[PDB]
C-alpha cells in the first residue's frame, strides 16, 4: 500500500485503467491504445 | 535488398507496431522498446508467444538439403502481431 | 523500481530488464514456482 | 530528473523542486 506517497485530497488522475475492451488480454500483452 | 520486417496488427497509428531493419552497420528494433545489435540463403524463423518475438536464424553459401537454424534473439516487445511485410 | 518517485499507469504498465548484476533480495510476496527465503 | 517533478510533471513547463512527482503526493510535499 502507497498511501503516504500517490493519496491526494481531491483525487489523483495520473494513474488510468482500460474499463472497456473487446477481448480479454493475452498474457503479457500491452494495449496502449 | 531484403533488409528487414514491419509486424503489426493494423499498421498504422492507432495499433502499436514493431520494426526490424538490417542496416549495413547495425539492426535496430523499435516497438515502449528499443533494442540495437550487430547467391547466399538467409532462413528465418520468427514467433510471438507469451508477449516474446523469437528470432532463429541460418546463413548458407529452395535447395534440397537439411540445415538447422541456431536461435538470435527474444524481444519482449509485448504486443499481438498479425501481420508483416518485407522491407526491400 | 522500488523506489521511483512515480509509477506508470496499470493499463500502460513498466516493464524493465534486469540484466548482468548480482540480485540482493534482502533489499526487499506471492512466489509462483520458487520461495523468497531461496531466491538469493 | 527534470520530468520527474513538479515545479505537475505532466502539467496536468519542458520535460525534455517539490519532494513530489506533482501535487498528488499530498502528505509529502
Amino acid at each position: 500500500n502507497s498511501n503516504k506517497l500517490d493519496s491526494k485530497v481531491s483525487g489523483n488522475y495520473n494513474y488510468l485503467y482500460r474499463l472497456f475492451r473487446k477481448s480479454n488480454l493475452k498474457p503479457f500483452e500491452r494495449d496502449i491504445s | 535488398i531484403i533488409r528487414g520486417w514491419i509486424f503489426g496488427t493494423t499498421l498504422d497509428s492507432k495499433t502499436q507496431s514493431l520494426l526490424i531493419v538490417n542496416n549495413a552497420t547495425n539492426v535496430v528494433i523499435k516497438v515502449t522498446f528499443e533494442y540495437v545489435s550487430q547467391k547466399n540463403l538467409r532462413e528465418f524463423v520468427f514467433k510471438n508467444i507469451d508477449g516474446y518475438f523469437k528470432i532463429y536464424s541460418k546463413h548458407t553459401p529452395l535447395p534440397q538439403g537439411f540445415s538447422a537454424l541456431e536461435p538470435l534473439v527474444d524481444l519482449p516487445i509485448g504486443i499481438n502481431i498479425t501481420r508483416f511485410q518485407t522491407l526491400l | 523500481v522500488f523506489n521511483a518517485t512515480r509509477f506508470a499507469s496499470v493499463y500502460a504498465w513498466n516493464r524493465k530488464r534486469i540484466s548482468n548484476c548480482v540480485a540482493d533480495y534482502s533489499v526487499l510476496f506471492k512466489c509462483y514456482g520458487v520461495s523468497p527465503t531461496k531466491l538469493n | 530528473t527534470f520530468d520527474d517533478y513538479a515545479m505537475s510533471w505532466n502539467s496536468g513547463r519542458d520535460n525534455a523542486k517539490d519532494k513530489t512527482y506533482d501535487s498528488p503526493g499530498y502528505f509529502l510535499n
